[PDB]
C-alpha cells in the first residue's frame, strides 16, 4: 500500500500502542471526527465542506 | 566496498516460466484504520491514553 | 529543561524513552537503568500583599501554600525582586502577620480571603 | 430529588457555566504558552541560537 | 502541596484563582435563613 502525507486521528492506549485511527479526508463523518478530535461526536446536523 | 563473497561460478541461469494467469486472484484485504492497519508510529515520542 | 522527577509506574512504549501528553510538554520517560520517572515542571509560589493605606501596615499572603512548605526570608526560591517585605498562618493560605485575633471582630473587613477580613488599626484572620 | 443528571435543562446551564470559566482559564491561558512564535517552544533559545 | 504529590496555576502560568469571598457555610446560612422566612414573610 502506498503512503502519502495525511492527517490522522490516533488513539494511544495506556501502554502507548495505537489500536484505533481515523483519516480525516474520507467520510464527511471522519472529517467530523477529526474536528472535535474524538471518536464520539454528538448527534446533530453538521455543515460539511 | 564489502566482501560480499565470490561471484557465481555457474555458467547459465535456471530457466524461468511466467504464467501470469495463475497468479491473478482476488483476496481483498483493504486498509482498515479502525484497527490501525499500516500505521507508522511517531518517531521520537510515545503517549499515554490520550 | 527543568522539572521534578519521581519513581513512577511505567506507561508508554519504552523503546522511545520520552512520553508526552497532548502538547509538547514532556511528562514521564524511561531513564537509562530501567525506571519510569514521571516528571513535573518546577513550581512557583504565588504571593499577594495586603496594604491598608491608612496605617501603612502591610502583610504578605501566599495563596494555597502550607505553613510548613515555606519560611520567612526564604532563600530556596530564585525570585526576581531586589529584597523582601518587612508562622502558623495558613488558615486559607500562609500569611506572615499576627492572626487569630478576637473571633467576632469582622462585621465588615478588607476581606483578604473567603473568611478572614484583616482589620488592622495586623490582627488579621477574624 | 431523583433526576438531575437525567434530562434537566437547568442542570446543563450549571455545567455550561462551569465549563465556560474552566475552558477560558485553563485552555486559553495555559495553551497560548507552549507554541506562539517561530522558534522552538518556551526555551528562549538559551542552549541553541545563543 | 497537591501539586507536589503528583494545578497548572502553581505549576506554570502565573494565574491564580481567587477565593470566593464567602465560605460555603456562610452562603448556606443565608439560604437557610431565607428558607426559614418563607412561610411568614409571604
Amino acid at each position: 500500500y502506498k503512503l502519502q502525507p495525511l492527517t490522522f486521528l490516533l488513539d494511544f492506549s495506556v501502554d502507548g500502542y495505537i489500536r484505533r485511527a481515523i483519516d480525516c479526508g474520507f467520510n464527511d463523518l471522519s472529517q467530523l471526527h477529526c474536528s472535535y478530535e474524538s471518536f464520539d461526536v454528538e448527534s446533530g446536523v453538521y455543515s460539511v465542506s | 566496498y564489502v566482501d560480499v563473497g565470490p561471484d557465481s561460478v555457474k555458467s547459465a541461469c535456471i530457466e524461468v516460466d511466467i504464467q501470469q494467469t495463475f497468479f491473478d486472484k482476488t483476496w481483498p484485504r483493504p486498509i482498515d484504520v479502525s484497527k490501525a492497519d499500516g500505521i507508522i508510529y511517531p518517531q521520537g515520542r510515545t503517549y499515554s491514553n490520550i | 529543561g527543568r522539572g521534578v522527577f519521581q519513581n513512577c509506574t511505567a506507561v508508554g512504549v519504552r523503546q522511545q524513552r520520552f512520553v508526552y501528553d497532548a502538547y509538547q510538554n514532556l511528562v514521564g520517560y524511561y531513564s537509562d537503568d530501567g525506571n519510569y520517572y514521571c516528571l513535573r515542571a518546577c513550581v512557583s509560589v504565588p504571593v499577594s500583599v495586603i496594604y491598608d493605606k491608612e496605617t501603612k501596615t502591610h502583610a504578605t499572603l501566599f495563596g494555597s501554600v502550607a505553613c510548613e512548605h515555606i519560611s520567612s526570608t526564604m532563600s530556596q526560591y530564585s525570585r526576581s525582586t531586589r529584597s523582601m517585605l518587612k508562622p502558623v498562618g495558613c488558615v486559607l493560605g500562609l500569611v506572615n502577620s499576627s492572626l487569630f485575633v478576637e473571633d467576632c471582630k469582622l462585621p465588615l473587613g478588607q476581606s483578604l480571603c473567603a473568611l478572614p477580613d484583616t482589620p488592622s488599626t495586623m490582627r488579621l484572620a477574624s | 430529588q431523583t433526576g438531575f443528571t437525567t434530562t434537566n435543562e437547568a442542570f446543563q446551564k450549571v455545567q455550561d457555566a462551569v465549563n465556560n470559566n474552566a475552558q477560558a482559564l485553563s485552555k486559553l491561558a495555559s495553551e497560548l504558552s507552549n507554541t506562539f512564535g517561530a522558534i522552538s517552544a518556551s526555551i528562549g533559545d538559551i542552549i541553541q541560537r545563543l | 502541596d497537591d501539586c507536589m504529590q503528583q494545578i497548572c496555576a502553581q505549576y506554570v502560568a502565573g494565574y491564580k484563582v481567587l477565593p470566593p469571598l464567602m465560605d460555603v457555610n456562610m452562603e448556606a446560612a443565608y439560604t437557610s435563613s431565607l428558607l426559614g422566612s418563607i412561610a411568614g414573610v409571604g
